[PDB]
């Protein structure tokens, strides 16, 4: 593949479930790599804008675009190096930085078409309908639950609300942006937002580019507009068989503070997000980035200053270490939404036996 | 560096405040209860000034009574207050002149124009300055800037221009061009002869104006020279900087800080938004200066003094403020607005965007978007105004009215639309 | 403005085939506009339409 | 996907050796190491695959020689020769010439190159930021009067405007209609331009309809005025110039500069 490990920090007396760091800067690349994979490495080694759901989308792209570039040996057959080569991308990817559930799903459904196809049948006819179907696939499976969502959120929502959301769950923004131009009611919305990762700012920046009313919110205090709140989405991002969400940040904190005062929270999400794995702690799966996002002093992301802050190892024994990913609890969350409609996350996999 | 004395200007630019000004004065008129000569003392304090010089000319009795009634008359401060005079609109060559002719001041002097809101350290700045005389006999002036807000696509009037230095840091060209309604020029010449000397060369465009100088003992001699000055900025530091005297140089600072000279009304508006939100951390409401005002920080982004009355069922917004003893029935739709100390309501304010000032009375019904009430001036019944709008001293607003953008009103009990005395384009009453 | 029927007659007949456009979905199966008899409204009931995800 | 141009052309600019009957532009050894055996080696690093030298009327065989023997190569590297030369445009006709076979994006790299900084970070900085083109300036000569002037920002870094000093109006100009759309505008005197260019995919347009480039210079990165008038029409991403600093010494051939090249690289 190329070049692996060589890298400074130490190995972390405290949380190390997962291997912490790679490949950023490109010296010596193989011949049959496409190079808009390495794009997109490069790219998720410092973004901002996407998580889980335009991820995958944009994953699903490339392998699309892939196939489009490739066409049938006179040697080797269609279905002779066609999983190795999505074995070895899967694992650049891993060594790149830890995947989600929908991939791996959508890896998988991958695999059975392949498997569905027989290497006897006309090259040119069968990508040609191959390709429409992943096409078809696309469009039922996110955007067509997209809408299934939107159309929930409908019926449930009250006449105008005062909205607080986390994150940079897409599908929300864009349900939220429907509720202020396309049906246009009342939209009393606020954000919060982290140090580490500018999602909520970009959010609101957004929002404001739309033309829509939004109140900022950081660490220190969440409660100074709760004590008003009425009604709560939360972030998302992958789902378990508990009843259980892996999701980003200090959402659990949010969704403690809801449980506690008035109101509990619910999370509409895709059909394809759920997972069969499982897990009950924020020790058991820790998704990490360097020690840098919280180095520079506040502000921008890309700066290059000169003042005190860069004692990883110069100082007398000194960590900076974080988490982006946590535990999400299972008594607050009361509301699951997928391409089924309606129940409960009490139903933790009712819909994985009919899919 | 101790024992400083320095000359500040107020009232510096009247009818280009078109709507006011008649009886009562431009600077003494509040930014959100209170007035911006404070401010400016405040920091002078901070300073260590103990002789002050101010200037009092057009509506100047009122300006020197509240003066005497600001709490610096009195020998608890090290510095007193003096008043220069001058006939009715001046510019600022005279004044200086006027000065020099008095003849006092003995080393440094700081000379401030315009209406100047700092929260800024200086002393640092002092320091500095000292350091760069020591280090060479013909220096002249000290000088500050600040990096504008993001983009300026809302503010069209002023787009300033700079020439720096990274080593010694000077300075010689400025210019202005209006554009965005009718364009003109689209080249700016700059000077050519020496330039090799300090090397280095850093050019940046839009920055936040003020107009302040710390001065040393040369100024009022190079008057005495030349009296064909007229402005400081556009004619005396460039002239002497053009081989006037051999070997002269001035000094430079930058602060990300904000501090923002008022002129127009946008500019204003704007100013008063920024305070509203916390962009200031020396300069807040509930810090309180003066210890007579009881203003303090609430919930859903509101200012408020103690006792309002308010009926039931409530809507309110964001970046707001409330004084103390304004009694409202019902209604008020408040989102974006500064209102003064007491002010009886009828019924039902719709607010988008507005501004009150100290003391009106506002008799039924009011659909406002974007909109200025003056001090006195009292609100009949049905006030309807669009964008922009600005009310003068006095206005006796009476039954019905319409007016859009751009429409200036009166502050006469001289020249310009919308009157005083009986209502405004809807009758004619007046002077 | 687009109407009419494309054969002779308003109303079709018993065992004559017909193409669907479809508009909305759930509640009772399929109530929709015609592409082959006329632009009124034709509905199918949530059984006939499927045999072998139907819903997505 | 990836591939490169190598300008090639004749001693013209050079005074006191390039006026010799067999001696070429590209095999210059006037500094211990050669002239494009460094062009190779960057060539190398920047794993682009099939480069193709481009050449004129004088030296068609002593480049192919060049590139066979005396050397490792491995590469298919190819000498190719267009016909339209008049060097009165040294590289702009044959840019103009060889279109059809970019399949994406191309770099202009000259025969003559001294280099010491790293060269990967400057094609980072294209493939990344969003950039249409992408050129360098450097530091002046730190070893023991009129001078050259360009447009730079420095903090997203951007360029804006170029102009020398051998044929223009004596006072400086600036546009109004290009400062309300970007605002902040610095010019540097110690920087020297390299003279390297950077192109995406849609770029092939322009050198087939209308051109008007001399010395691949002036309807390149001048036309991006999206104001004014709109006559002019822009082909999509908007028109953007971009321009980066770096510290070690090493700058463009243009003047007499051999000597004090000579000089230097013995450290």
């Amino acid at each position: 593949p190329g070049i692996s490990s060589v890298i400074p920090t130490v190995l972390e007396q405290s949380f190390d479930n997962s291997s912490l760091i790679s490949v950023k800067e490109l010296l010596l690349n193989k011949d049959l790599i496409h190079p808009s994979i390495l794009l997109l490495t490069s790219h998720l080694a410092h973004y901002k804008i996407v998580g889980s759901i335009p991820r995958c989308i944009a994953m699903l792209e490339v392998f699309q675009i892939v196939i489009k570039d490739y066409q049938t040996p006179k040697g080797t057959t269609l279905s002779r190096n066609l999983t190795s080569y999505l074995s070895h991308q899967i694992d650049l990817l891993k060594k790149a930085r830890p995947l989600s559930v929908t991939m791996g799903n959508a890896i998988r459904w991958l695999k059975q078409e392949i498997s569905l196809i027989d290497p006897s049948t006309p090259d040119k006819a069968a990508k040609k309908d191959l390709c429409e179907k992943i096409g078809q696939f696309a469009k039922e499976k996110i955007e067509l639950a997209d809408q299934l969502i939107i159309d929930n959120a409908s019926t449930q929502i009250e006449e105008s609300t005062t909205i607080v959301t986390y994150g940079s769950s897409k599908v929300l923004t864009e349900l939220l942006l429907h509720n202020a131009i396309s049906l246009k009611k009342n939209i009393k919305v606020i954000v919060v937002d982290s140090r580490p990762l500018f999602e909520g700012r970009k959010m609101a920046e957004t929002l404001r580019n739309a033309g829509v009313n939004v109140m900022y919110a950081l660490i220190t205090s969440l409660d100074t507009i709760f004590n008003d709140v009425d009604y709560v989405f939360l972030g998302a991002h992958s789902i378990l068989s508990n009843g259980f969400l892996y999701s980003r940040a200090g959402t659990a904190m949010l969704a403690m503070s809801a449980k506690r005062r008035n109101i509990p929270v619910l999370v509409c999400c895709e059909s394809l997000k759920f997972s069969q794995r499982v897990q009950l702690d924020s020790v058991t799966f820790n998704e990490l980035a360097d020690p840098n996002d919280l180095v520079n002093i506040d502000y921008e992301n890309p700066v290059e200053r000169r003042g005190n802050k860069g004692a990883l190892l110069n100082q007398f024994i000194k960590e900076r270490k974080f988490e982006k990913k946590k535990l999400a609890m299972e008594n607050k969350p009361k509301g699951n939404k997928i391409g089924g409609k309606k129940g409960s996350e009490g139903e933790s996999k009712d819909a994985s036996n009919e899919e | 560096e101790d024992r400083l004395q320095a000359v500040v200007l107020t009232d510096s630019y009247e009818t280009r405040f078109m709507p006011l000004t008649a009886v009562k004065p431009r600077c003494l008129l509040p930014l959100a209860n209170v007035p911006l000569i404070e401010y400016t003392l405040e920091f002078l304090a901070k300073a260590g000034v103990h002789e002050v010089f101010l200037i009092c000319s057009s509506h100047a009795n009122q300006i020197n009574d509240y003066i005497e009634n600001s709490k610096w008359n009195l020998p608890w401060s090290p510095f007193k207050i003096t008043t220069i005079m001058s006939p009715e609109a001046r510019c600022t060559g005279d004044v200086m002149r006027d000065l020099d002719n008095r003849g006092i001041i003995t080393g440094d002097f700081i000379l401030v124009s315009g209406d100047v809101l700092t929260n800024i350290d200086f002393s640092k700045m002092l320091e500095f300055h000292k350091k760069m005389h020591l280090q060479d006999k013909d220096h002249i002036s000290t000088m500050c800037l600040s990096k504008a807000s993001t983009y300026p696509k809302t503010r069209t009037i002023e787009p300033a221009a700079f020439v720096l230095d990274k080593s010694t840091s000077r300075c010689i060209y400025y210019q202005d061009l209006p554009l965005p309604s009718s364009r003109e020029k689209t080249s700016i010449q700059i000077d050519p002869e020496l330039l090799d000397n300090v090397d280095e060369f850093v050019i940046r465009n839009d920055l936040i104006d003020c107009r302040i100088d710390i001065c040393t003992s040369h100024v009022p001699l190079i008057f005495q020279e030349n009296f064909d000055y007229q402005s400081l900025r556009t004619d005396f530091v460039k002239g002497v900087i053009s081989s006037d005297i051999l070997g002269k140089h001035i000094y430079a600072y930058l602060t990300d800080e904000y501090a923002v000279r008022v002129e127009s009304w946008q500019t204003y508006d704007t100013i008063s938004q920024d305070f509203l939100g916390r962009w200031c951390y020396p300069l807040v409401l509930d810090s309180n200066i003066q210890d007579d005002q009881t203003y303090s920080y609430e919930s859903r982004h509101i200012y408020k003094e103690k006792d309002v009355v308010l009926a039931q069922s409530c809507k309110i917004g964001k970046c707001t403020a409330i004084g103390s003893g304004t009694k409202i029935g019902e209604g008020t739709k408040i989102e974006n607005s500064v209102i003064g100390r007491n002010c009886q309501i009828g019924e039902n304010i719709r607010i988008k965007n507005s501004f009150i000032w100290d003391d009106c009375i506002i008799g039924n019904n009011s659909i406002i978007d974007h909109s200025l009430i003056a001090s006195n001036a009292t609100l009949g019944s049905n006030v309807r105004l669009n964008d922009g709008c600005i009310i003068g001293f006095n206005v006796k607003i009476d039954d019905n009215m319409d007016l859009d953008r751009n429409t200036k009103i009166s502050a006469s009990p001289q020249d310009l639309d919308d009157q005083t005395l009986a209502v405004s384009i809807v009758g004619d009453k007046g002077v | 403005t687009s109407h009419c029927r494309f054969y002779e007659n308003k109303y079709p007949e018993i065992d004559d085939i017909v193409m669907v456009n479809v508009q909305q979905i759930a509640e009772m199966g399929a109530y929709v506009k015609l592409l082959e008899y006329d632009n009124i409204e034709g509905m199918i009931l949530l059984s006939e339409l499927s045999r072998r995800s139907i819903q997505k | 996907s990836i591939q490169a141009f190598v300008f090639c052309g004749k001693g013209s600019n050079l005074a006191p050796m390039q006026h010799s009957t067999r001696l070429p532009k590209a095999l210059l050894p006037i500094g211990n190491r050669p002239m494009i055996e460094y062009v190779l080696d960057w060539c190398d690093q920047a794993d682009f695959k099939e480069i193709s030298v481009v050449a004129p009327v004088d030296e068609i065989e002593l480049i192919e020689s060049g590139l066979t023997s005396f050397l490792n190569s491995n590469h298919s590297h190819h000498l190719q020769d267009p016909k339209k030369i008049n060097f009165i445009s040294t590289g702009e006709s044959l840019q103009k010439e060889l279109l059809p076979r970019i399949n994406g994006d191309f770099v202009i790299l000259p025969c003559d190159f001294v280099t010491d900084i790293p060269p990967q970070v400057l094609v980072d900085q294209f493939r990344n930021r969003d950039d249409n083109n992408l050129a360098m300036t450097i530091y002046y000569k730190n070893s023991l009067k009129q001078q050259q002037f360009f447009t730079v920002y420095s903090e997203i870094l951007l360029d804006v405007y170029s102009q020398r000093d051998v044929t223009k109006t004596k006072y400086l100009q600036i546009r109004s209609h290009l400062l309300w759309n970007y605002p902040n505008l610095t010019v540097s005197t110690k920087l020297l331009n390299s003279f390297i260019y950077f192109c995406s995919f849609e770029l092939c347009q322009l050198l087939k309809l209308g051109p008007q480039s001399m010395s691949r210079q002036a309807s390149f990165k001048d036309p991006f005025t999206g104001n004014q008038q709109q006559q002019n029409p822009p082909t999509t991403i908007f028109i953007l110039p971009n321009e980066t600093l770096f510290i070690r010494a090493n700058n463009l051939n243009a003047y007499m500069d051999a000597n004090r090249f000579v000089l230097k690289i013995k450290s």
